[PDB]
């Protein structure tokens, strides 16, 4: 203008919209129980 | 722990030092991101 100000307004830029955050649960595998070496005892089936 | 090779192919012993913290945190940071296919992820960067 005669002051100096534009006549043309400026440019407004949009701002970043805020991320939506994420987790997740990693899992692991281990092995089973394997069977240890059967002993014989002395007594009958019901005692045992 | 195991296999420091899949962290980096030049470490072979996974170091107490401050640039592999930052390295972990970006780690588990991008393993977070992956979200639901975090598991899978990171089975499959256990294979090649």
């Amino acid at each position: 203008t005669i002051d100096g100000q534009p006549l043309s307004l400026s440019l407004y830029a949009t701002p970043a919209d805020p991320s939506m955050l994420l987790s997740a649960a990693i899992t692991a595998s281990q092995g089973g129980g394997d069977l240890p070496h059967a002993v014989m005892p002395m007594y009958r089936f019901p005692v045992i | 722990v195991t296999k420091p090779e899949k962290f980096q192919s030049e470490t072979t012993a996974l170091q107490h030092d401050l640039p592999t913290l930052q390295a972990l945190t970006r780690f588990h940071a991008v393993i977070m991101r992956c979200g639901s296919y975090a598991t899978e992820i990171l089975t499959a960067l256990e294979l090649g």
